[PDB]
């Protein structure tokens, strides 16, 4: 729109504007050095964004979701625009967050806190191994033995359209085991700590979920800081019910920060 | 020229292949083969030095008349070095070219293929063995001595006005009845003016050993392809314009492709396996782009280093940001170039060409050859030579030194490759074994300046670093290497020194001299320039290579030697 297309442009016009360290910013340059060792895991200062635009703060918890996606598109139409020569290995982008003047302790957030922007920390336990999934959805036709295509994939949804080669035919079908798209997968359960309990009784825990980039980091008994975002699964089976019902909860990890954190680690102050 | 000489060539010879060289083995084989086509059963020779080249004229004491020494020379009046020679024929075709003139002279037992654009030391003998001061060879006013010697009637007949020949000027006296002496020595000291220019203060290298070689071959019509690549190995080691010069390289695009492209044998059916002929192509000195990753290969060049200064960490900043743009992957770049996949290694050379121009490298590209032998693998331009030097293995058998010859010698073959990876793979070791000293004492600030110079000396034995071409390859990546960060603009131009240990024999220290910075053609003052420490005091000194820039000590008899060696 008018406005809704000034996302980008102040994200544009913010990572090549808002400049400090004396000049020469991080996000002229950070993303470049984001490119260069290969990562694809830029990260965002919230401190810095209100420092420049205090306007996406109440612009994110509508739909955080989609600001993430319209700030990593901003992302790739730079980098691949003045580095196409990025344009072979992944080509793809998505970016972090790791100013949040908050702690939730586990045992404080409840419904209010519905699929918005979130902190929390807690201990890992054991959790999965190492595992992907899928990233697209294309099947291959045998009435017509064409191909559906490739379609457009919803978060845990099924499209099924007509329109395919086989004169948008073929109701029926069946699927191959390549020529699609993949995605690795961890897992982790947390707990919370053995000394901001409630001082004797046993602690509660909630599940949390990470991603193809996020993975191979975490271990059991490990030190952490993760804003996250809350998750809830649609319907645990909703029927003629229980005295309640069996839903649960989970977080989704945008960015997660270790609090031990023992590599080289900091970043350079420009003198 | 020899296509008359040549007819000369079927009795009995001993071919000899002065010491250690490429040059030397590419001229010979050969030759070998020439010579066992015409029927003739010849020597060839291993020279361990011109000691060794004594002895094996002397376990050759008959009458071989057609005696072939090549790349060597330059020794004595020779004549005074190999007496029994009465008129036996020997051959002289070195490139160590400042040779004396006894030599060249006495038209006997000695091919003078002198040719050159300098004819500037014609009266070299019209005066110091013509003339003469202060001499023996002479008469006597009494009657005893009433014969007449070999009267050159010069300053080499008497000085007591008594000379018949020397008839430019007086006859009693000039100025007095001996200014025969004064103008002797006036001529005599005022061209050692050019006398002492000569072999006094400089020495080089001159043409090939074995290009001339393959023209002659080529008069009497052989196409070998693999004699084109052979003479390209014996010129390739020291095309090296900074090591020895070339020179022609841009005269030779002409020569070699006008010997080789113009008379195409097969222009429509030549797509088949075996010694598909020659080709050319513009690529690197690059070590080994081929059977490496990148990133160690990229590395251990002096350079493709100095200018961009790795064995510090942000010279792998820069260098990474470098990938960037040419957008190589990091994978990629540990991968071997031909294990990478397609695409880009292809385009590689393609794009680094051009966008290296504006980052701070220029002269990496060169003009070479490289061809198939089948489908195992398209072997390169020098990844022989660099194998070669590393066939110098002096280990303490006592044999391993003329054994690897042997076996080099028999290595260029097409047949014998087993080895040649071999080779290749002790060549890596050795090559980044190289770096793995220069920050040790680049940063242990072992740059010992001492004043005229730089200068190295070093402590223990190293397999590398026991026999000397390894020692002048440490030499020539440190220069490089301090000089281009630790210093400013003034002092870059100085020449360097550097010790040898040599545990092995019992202590001698050895050296080996080396030049400053960026002056191609303005080569080795010490081609003499240590023998003056060796007149001033003179302490078992020796020159026992035909290659001048060499020497070999006691362990510890070097330092006041050097102190006299400051000036």
């Amino acid at each position: 729109l008018g406005p809704r297309t000034e996302i980008a442009n102040r994200f544009q016009s913010f990572l090549r504007t808002f400049v400090d360290e004396r000049g020469a910013y991080t996000y002229r340059d950070r993303i470049r050095r984001m490119c260069e060792q290969n990562m694809s895991s830029f990260v965002v200062s919230y401190t810095d964004l209100a420092n420049k635009e205090h306007v996406l703060a109440y612009f994110l918890p509508e739909a955080p979701f989609q600001m993430l996606e319209i700030f990593d598109k901003v992302a790739k139409d730079m980098v691949l625009s003045i580095f196409p020569t990025y344009e072979r290995v992944t080509t793809e982008i998505h970016v972090r967050i790791s100013e949040l003047p908050l702690i939730e302790e586990l045992r404080t957030f409840r419904k209010l806190h519905l699929n918005q922007l979130v902190r929390t920390l807690g201990v890992v336990t054991a959790t999965t191994g190492v595992l992907p999934q899928l990233s697209v959805i294309k099947y291959d036709c045998v009435k017509c033995g064409y191909v559906l295509g490739p379609f457009v994939q919803s978060q845990n949804t099924e499209i099924k359209p007509g329109s395919c080669p086989e004169c948008q035919s073929t109701g029926p079908f069946s699927i191959n085991m390549e020529q699609t798209l993949y995605r690795n997968y961890q897992k982790i359960t947390l707990q919370e700590s053995p000394g901001r309990i409630p001082a004797g009784r046993i602690p509660r825990s909630k599940d949390v979920i990470l991603l193809a980039d996020l993975c191979d980091q975490c271990k059991p008994g490990d030190e952490l800081e993760v804003t996250g975002i809350y998750t809830n699964n649609y319907d645990g089976s909703l029927n003629t019910d229980q005295g309640f019902p069996v839903f649960a909860t989970v977080i989704i990890a945008n960015h997660v920060v270790v609090k031990d954190s023992k590599q080289v680690v900091q970043s350079l102050t420009d003198e | 020229l020899r296509n008359d000489f040549y007819r000369q060539l079927v009795g009995k010879r001993i071919l000899i292949v002065v010491n250690y060289d490429i040059d030397a083995i590419c001229a010979s084989r050969i030759l070998q083969a020439l010579f066992k086509y015409d029927h003739m059963l010849y020597t060839v020779v291993p020279i361990m030095g011109v000691t060794g080249l004594k002895r094996a004229y002397g376990e050759h004491q008959g009458d071989v008349k057609y005696v072939v020494l090549v790349n060597c020379g330059g020794c004595v009046d020779i004549v005074e070095l190999l007496q029994p020679s009465d008129d036996v024929t020997f051959f002289i075709c070195d490139s160590h070219r400042p040779l004396d003139v006894c030599n060249i002279y006495s038209d006997r037992q000695v091919c003078i293929l002198g040719d050159a654009s300098l004819e500037e030391n014609i009266p070299a003998f019209e005066t110091i063995f013509y003339d003469s001061e202060g001499e023996d060879e002479d008469e006597d006013e009494s009657s005893d001595t009433e014969q007449q010697h070999d009267d050159s009637g010069a300053g080499e007949s008497d000085q007591e006005d008594q000379a018949p020949r020397s008839r430019k000027l007086s006859r009693l006296e000039r100025h007095e009845q001996r200014i025969l002496k004064q103008r002797a020595r006036r001529q005599w000291e005022s061209e050692r003016d050019r006398i002492m220019f000569e072999y006094t203060q400089f020495s080089y290298y001159g043409r090939s050993a074995a290009l001339m070689v393959f023209e002659l071959a080529w008069k009497l019509s052989k196409d070998n392809m693999d004699l084109l690549w052979w003479a390209i190995v014996g010129i390739t080691e020291q095309l090296l314009l900074g090591k020895i010069e070339s020179g022609a390289y841009t005269l030779e695009l002409e020569q070699i492709q006008s010997h080789v492209s113009r008379l195409t044998n097969k222009t429509n059916d030549q797509n088949t396996m075996s010694a598909s002929k020659i080709t050319f192509e513009n690529d690197l000195h690059l070590v080994l782009y081929r059977h490496w990753p990148v990133t160690e290969s990229m590395r251990y060049s002096r350079y493709s280093s100095c200018q961009l200064k790795l064995w510090t960490l942000r010279g792998e900043k820069r260098l990474h940001e470098l990938l960037l743009e040419m957008g190589l992957p990091l994978v990629h770049a540990r991968q071997t170039y031909g294990a990478m996949d397609l695409v880009l290694r292809k385009e590689f050379f393609s794009m680094v060409e051009r966008l290296a121009e504006k980052y701070d490298i220029a002269d990496i590209v060169y003009g070479t050859f490289t061809l198939s032998y089948g489908y195992r693998s398209r072997y390169a331009a020098a990844d022989y030579v660099y194998a070669l030097l590393a066939i110098m293995e002096s280990v303490k058998k006592h044999k391993t030194p003329e054994d690897c010859f042997l076996e080099a010698s028999d290595a260029l073959s097409r047949q014998h490759k087993q080895l040649l990876s071999a080779g290749i793979d002790q060549a890596k070791l050795l090559h980044a074994a190289v770096f793995r000293q220069v920050q040790s004492s680049l940063e242990a600030r072992q740059v010992h300046s001492a004043g005229s110079f730089f200068y190295y000396v070093l402590q223990e034995e190293h397999a590398f670093f026991s026999y000397p071409y390894a020692l002048g390859l440490l030499a020539r990546f440190l220069l490089r290497g301090h000089v281009a960060t630790s210093r400013a603009r003034q002092a870059s131009d100085l020449p360097l020194i550097a010790s040898c240990p040599l545990n092995a024999s019992e202590g001698m220290c050895l050296l080996v001299g080396i030049v400053p910075v960026r002056e191609d053609s303005p080569r080795n003052f010490f081609g003499k320039a240590f023998e003056q420490a060796a007149q001033k005091s003179g302490v078992a000194l020796l020159q026992d290579f035909f290659e001048p820039a060499v020497v070999q000590l006691r362990q510890s008899d070097l330092t006041r030697f050097l102190d006299s060696l400051t000036v």
